[PDB]
């Protein structure tokens, strides 16, 4: 994917970066700049369920990172958010391609398991 | 080591008056000189324009007046009216050609000229001049006497490498591994307390080397003994194609060079590209310079000396204005220098005299005329001020077992330069809690609360750029901190001359300033002088010079010598040369870089001496002032103050230079004058109403004068007068270009009479146009 | 996007060759076509990065022409 | 918008409706560094340590105390106006942006007491700008 | 400080036809950091557009 020729002639070197909301400080602080949920759904029941986020994290906004559902057959479909991103004030801007403080947005990745019981037990 | 250039390291200053020496100035010589100097005229003024024509106008021109009048004007007699008096290097010809057939023979001659220079220099700044010397050695014993048939020629090339060089985002030697000097602790590095950043070309359009040679402006010139001729150094940019000053050598007839810098004017190569970053703006070009000096000394009997090499010749670096000349920065260049030749971990070795701590609390309490932290939220001065209401400042003298919790009290409210204080060490990064300096990115997020006092000085650093780094915040340097922490403990030293002058901070101040002015050493102090004056940190760029300044790799030598006087120390005189690349703008290294960007690792390989990247530290003419900002107008209106959420105390970068809070001319008029003065306007006020009120709150109308502090910002046009005028930090910075040379000017002045107002004898008054009146 | 519809020299010999039914010119890997595939090849950009560059100062700096 | 219009004279500085939207106020930080006298029985006073406030001369004292009443401080950055922070733009516009939420937060001017003046020229009563920004 | 305005070029042959040049289309601030951002109406700026009055003498063999 990449020749090594781009580090070893230095072609494009890479540069240091700064910190997302650079205000907020110490760890513990920042665990609220992240947005994080988590659901459950089963080949028992079809209902869809919301994996319903808060930025910032534990005024405060809800952020639908996606919802889940599973038929009976045990297809899991996942859908993401709606596209709704947002800052905390009205007058925070993005005007960086893609960095900006005090904004959201529902774009998420997260770990997908499952678990298969059989009548046996 | 017969021969060498004192000082190893001049600085001159830009300035649009013009380069002459009875309208110019000249770097500090010795240190604390004229810092009470109530008769300094920074700016030139209405009576020395006069001065000038009439010594213009000295006979027999005045017997050449009444050949021509007996003889309005035709095309040649005012050929040689000019001329006559020699305004050809003042004024263009052709503004003094229609001064006068737009028209006591001579007074119609004297006014439309003098208002000729007038429209041209009248309140102007003022260059800074530096002169250089050569000094006979063995160590400099007194100046070169040239003898009849002798002759010195001067060699001076010099360079601007600004919009060739890189970005300036941070001080790279933030990140660089080090045991830790004087200067710089290694806790910044060690522990990531502000990581270097990358850093990409200026101007990054013009691609290949051989192109980018374009981007340099360069220039060099030779005055000799046997001729006072002015040549100015101009190069072009790009190398349309504009003319840039980039200063102008003269040679008197005992030897002495004087070196004038530019007339500080920035420019684009276009009228829309506007310097709207504090630092990189690429179309941009300015007329600071830097170079190598070296000269030839031949004497009558054919025996000829060569300063060439790097122990004998000098360097010279032209900068923006001094705006307050006779207020020190607490931590200078020279400071710099004697803290790079230190380390860290054997600074329990350094002695420290009181002279060595003074100098500290002395500057820090002079930036009350600069900065409002510094006048009314500062309680280290306050403390000085009852001190100095009781004629008890020589208890701070005491190294005493009494005097320690008072020396304590005062050594505990400063910055330690180790930023291991007033921290919160997260998951064992450092995270600081005392008040930090936001970024102006904001996140609606509540601050954590502080839990720790701001200590002193309250100015920004080098770690500006992150919010919560205890280097957000300037500490005075290891080496300055440890003989602080000395004079804390008692280990300090003092003699009984000194505790006899020290009632209050401004005797000591007077005694150790004639302590400078009696010292033999004629070149080591003139050597501390040019230095002093100029900032020491922080270091974003900074004002004058930067980062590699605080390095001892960049020095070829850098000892200690001696004291200021032999019982008195005063922080020491050094023999410091910088190091140089012999071969000048011709060097092989002249155009050198390191690619795309720059980064900590090409400064971690050029510690090598062997390395392609060693370089570095072997300076070319431009090397020292390409990493400032480019124009330099964009980081001077950007060297001012840096709002925190909480009101006061309020942040300042370098003061000391480029003044954040002043009092201006207009409030100075308000209370210079006494109640019993009997001028019809009394402090701005009637005769009668001012002696007819009590003189308990005529002298209290002084003092509210008196503490009415002006942003200095303010003291001109930057983009905020007018009806819905936008001001702002960008309109500021593009203003600059134009506004630097209206902005105020900070001199020393009296009030002869304070009676019992409280305002000191010597008051420092910023003088500009708007804020005249 | 604009450049691939009317100024990509290889996206219009393609539609020539579809023109007169002969795109599988290009699947023909005998010397008889060896010329067609490497006038195509040859307009692509070598990821290496080491093709049109003027080396800069041999420290070297490798400069796009 | 309702502030000062600066001309390019420096003084005086116009004003448009000062009287109800302040330019120039006392904020609640200087009125804590004048109100105490001298005598006063805190551990701190008129943000001196006690040994420091009592160890200066009456008259420096008094000086300093009409220093403080005499710092006045634009009432625009009695909040976060869009001038707050490292680089930060501020300016006119910036302040019309921020003002819809920080008009709440802007300084209130409120008579004060000054119980013991002495000679220092401070009135009995004073007004004082309470704000978040210039508490202390 | 004041700027030259070429607002034009005139000449007149032989034959009594005179030629209008306009000027080069130089438009200047006093200011370089005065930007003309308004379609219209940007104080500090000059063109080198004119117009005029254009007016002749005709002086024959016969005086
Ligand atoms: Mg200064």
């Amino acid at each position: 994917n990449l020749s090594k020729n781009v580090s070893k002639h230095r072609l494009a070197p890479a540069m240091t970066a700064k910190r997302r909301n650079p205000n907020v400080i110490t760890n513990s602080l920042r665990k609220q700049l992240v947005i994080s949920s988590q659901g459950s759904v089963s080949s028992d029941n079809n209902t869809q369920v919301p994996l319903r986020g808060k930025f910032p994290a534990n005024e405060r906004h809800n952020v639908l990172q996606g919802s889940i559902e599973c038929d009976n057959e045990g297809v899991l479909r996942f859908y993401a958010g709606n596209g709704i991103s947002q800052a905390l004030s009205p007058s925070s801007l993005n005007t960086d391609f893609a960095d900006n403080s005090n904004w959201f947005d529902d774009i998420c990745d997260g770990r997908v398991t499952a678990v298969v019981e059989l009548k046996n037990g | 080591c017969q021969y060498k250039i004192y000082p190893p390291l001049g600085i001159a200053r830009v300035g649009n008056g013009p380069a002459i020496k009875p309208l110019s100035l000249s770097t500090p010589e010795v240190p604390w000189a004229h810092l009470y100097d109530t008769n300094v005229q920074y700016l030139v003024t209405q009576q020395e324009l006069e001065q000038l024509l009439e010594e213009a106008f000295g006979g027999n021109v005045i017997n050449e007046i009444s050949q021509i009048k007996t003889k309005k004007f035709k095309q040649e007699e005012i050929e040689t009216i000019t001329g006559l008096l020699g305004l050809s290097h003042l004024v263009p010809q052709q503004q003094l050609s229609r001064s006068l057939d737009n028209l006591d023979i001579v007074q119609q001659i004297k006014g439309a000229l003098l208002k000729v220079l007038s429209d041209h220099y009248l309140h102007a700044v003022k260059k800074q001049a530096q002169n250089f010397y050569i000094y006979k050695c063995d160590n400099p014993v007194e100046k070169l006497k040239l003898t009849d048939g002798d002759k010195v020629t001067w060699r001076v090339e010099v360079a601007n490498k600004k919009s060739f060089w890189y970005d300036y985002n941070n001080a790279l030697d933030l990140s660089l591994h080090t045991q830790g000097s004087g200067n710089l602790s290694k806790n910044v590095s060690k522990h990531r307390l502000a990581p270097a950043m990358t850093a990409k070309r200026r101007n990054p359009n013009v691609i290949t080397n051989s192109l980018r040679k374009q981007l340099v402006i360069s220039s060099q010139g030779s005055v000799s003994s046997d001729n006072n001729t002015q040549v100015p150094l101009r190069g072009k940019f790009p190398a349309e194609r504009h003319n840039v000053l980039q200063g102008s050598i003269e040679c008197d007839n005992e030897g002495v060079l004087r070196f004038y810098a530019g007339n500080g004017i920035s420019q684009a190569l276009s009228p829309s590209s506007l310097n709207t970053d504090f630092a990189d703006n690429s179309n941009w070009f300015d007329d600071i310079c830097d170079g190598r000096v070296t000269a030839v000394v031949e004497l009558k009997n054919g025996d000829t000396f060569e300063i060439q090499d790097e122990q004998s010749s000098a360097w010279v670096a032209t900068t923006p204005p001094d705006y307050a000349p006779q207020i020190e920065p607490i931590v200078t260049m020279y400071d710099m220098v004697s803290g790079a030749a230190l380390k860290e971990q054997d600074l329990d070795n350094l002695t420290t005299q009181f002279s060595d701590v003074f100098p500290i609390l002395y500057r820090l309490y002079r930036m009350q005329w600069v900065n409002q932290a510094d006048f009314t939220d500062n309680a280290v001065n306050t403390q000085i001020r009852e001190l100095n209401s009781e004629l008890g400042f020589a208890q701070l003298l005491d190294n005493s077992a009494s005097a320690k919790s008072l020396r304590e009290g005062i050594f505990n409210q400063f910055r330690n330069p180790l930023f291991d204080q007033d921290i919160d060490v997260d998951d064992p990064e450092w995270v600081s809690n005392s008040r930090i300096i936001p970024s102006k990115d904001e996140t609606n997020i509540a601050a954590k609360p502080a839990t720790s006092s701001l200590k002193l000085p309250f100015y920004p650093n080098d770690g500006i750029d992150y919010p919560g780094s205890p280097v957000q915040w300037f500490a005075i340097p290891p080496f300055m901190y440890q003989h602080l922490q000395n004079w804390a403990a008692g280990d300090f030293s003092v003699t009984q001359v000194e505790k006899e002058s020290a009632n209050t901070i401004e005797e000591l101040g007077l005694f150790y300033s004639e302590q400078f002015k009696n010292s033999p050493n004629s070149a080591l102090l003139c050597a501390r002088g040019a230095l002093d004056a100029l900032y020491g940190g922080g270091f974003h760029p900074g004002v004058e010079l930067t980062w590699p300044m605080r390095h001892n790799l960049i020095y070829s030598q850098n000892d200690y010598v001696s004291s200021v006087t032999p019982e008195i120390n005063l922080l020491g005189l050094r023999e410091f040369r910088l190091k140089q690349d012999l071969q000048g703008l011709n060097s092989p290294n002249m155009y050198q870089d390191f690619g795309h960007v720059i980064a900590v690792d090409n400064v971690t390989a050029s510690i090598d001496p062997n390395s392609d990247a060693a370089w570095l530290w072997r300076s070319t003419p431009g090397d020292l002032t390409k990493w400032m900002g480019i124009p330099w107008q964009s980081d001077a209106a950007s060297c001012q103050a840096v709002y925190t959420p909480e009101d006061f105390p309020i942040p300042s970068w370098w003061a000391a230079n480029l003044p954040v809070h002043v009092l201006p001319l207009a409030r100075y008029n308000k209370f210079k004058d006494s109640q019993s003065a009997d001028l019809p306007e009394i402090n701005g006020m009637t005769h009668s109403i001012a002696q007819g009120m009590s003189e308990e709150t005529f002298e209290h109308l002084r003092l509210e004068q008196f503490s009415q502090r002006l942003d200095w910002l303010h003291t001109a046009d930057l983009g905020f007068v007018g009806f819905h005028a936008e001001g702002g930090y960008t309109n500021g910075l593009i203003q600059m270009v134009s506004q630097w040379k209206n902005m105020a000017m900070v001199m020393a002045r009296p009030v002869e009479n304070p009676g019992s107002s409280g305002i000191p004898n010597v008051v420092y008054v910023a003088y500009s146009q708007a804020d005249k009146d | 996007n604009q450049a691939d519809f009317t100024d990509n020299a290889v996206n219009t010999q393609i539609r020539e060759l579809n023109s007169e039914l002969g795109f599988a010119q290009l699947l023909d890997n005998s010397a008889s076509a060896k010329s067609l595939r490497e006038g195509i090849f040859n307009q692509f950009r070598n990821p290496l990065f080491d093709q049109d560059i003027d080396v800069d100062d041999p420290s070297n700096e490798w400069v796009s022409n």
